[PDB]
């Protein structure tokens, strides 16, 4: 639920998914 | 099993590595020597904390990762932005 809600609020800010791919990249 | 099976997929170099990352996402440490310093020393544990929370929680690897990520987000764009 406040995954669901923080997921989907975030999405609609793709400074989180850069921070995503940049912890991808990042960390092994 | 487990930590809920994924252990396997996240190993101590991994966790250390992810610790680092909350650490410099908090403050970015200017050379290793800093962490020496109570004041990053806290934030080293705080991280360790929370890395191991997350881990205690997330039921995949995938989740571990939406929620580190997320809290690296939240710690500039919520706390202090």
């Amino acid at each position: 639920t406040d995954s669901q809600k923080r997921r989907e609020i975030l999405s609609r800010r793709p400074s989180y998914r850069k921070i995503l791919n940049d912890l991808s990249s990042d960390a092994p | 099993g487990v930590r809920k099976g994924w252990h396997e997929h996240v190993t101590q170099d991994l966790r250390s590595h992810l610790v680092h990352k909350l650490v410099q996402a908090i403050f970015p440490t200017p050379d290793p020597a800093a962490l020496k310093d109570r004041r990053m020393e806290n934030l080293v544990a705080y991280a360790k904390k929370v890395e191991g929370d997350m881990y205690e929680s997330a039921n995949s690897r995938d989740e571990y990762y939406h929620l580190l990520a997320e809290k690296i987000y939240k710690i500039q764009k919520e706390l202090e932005e």
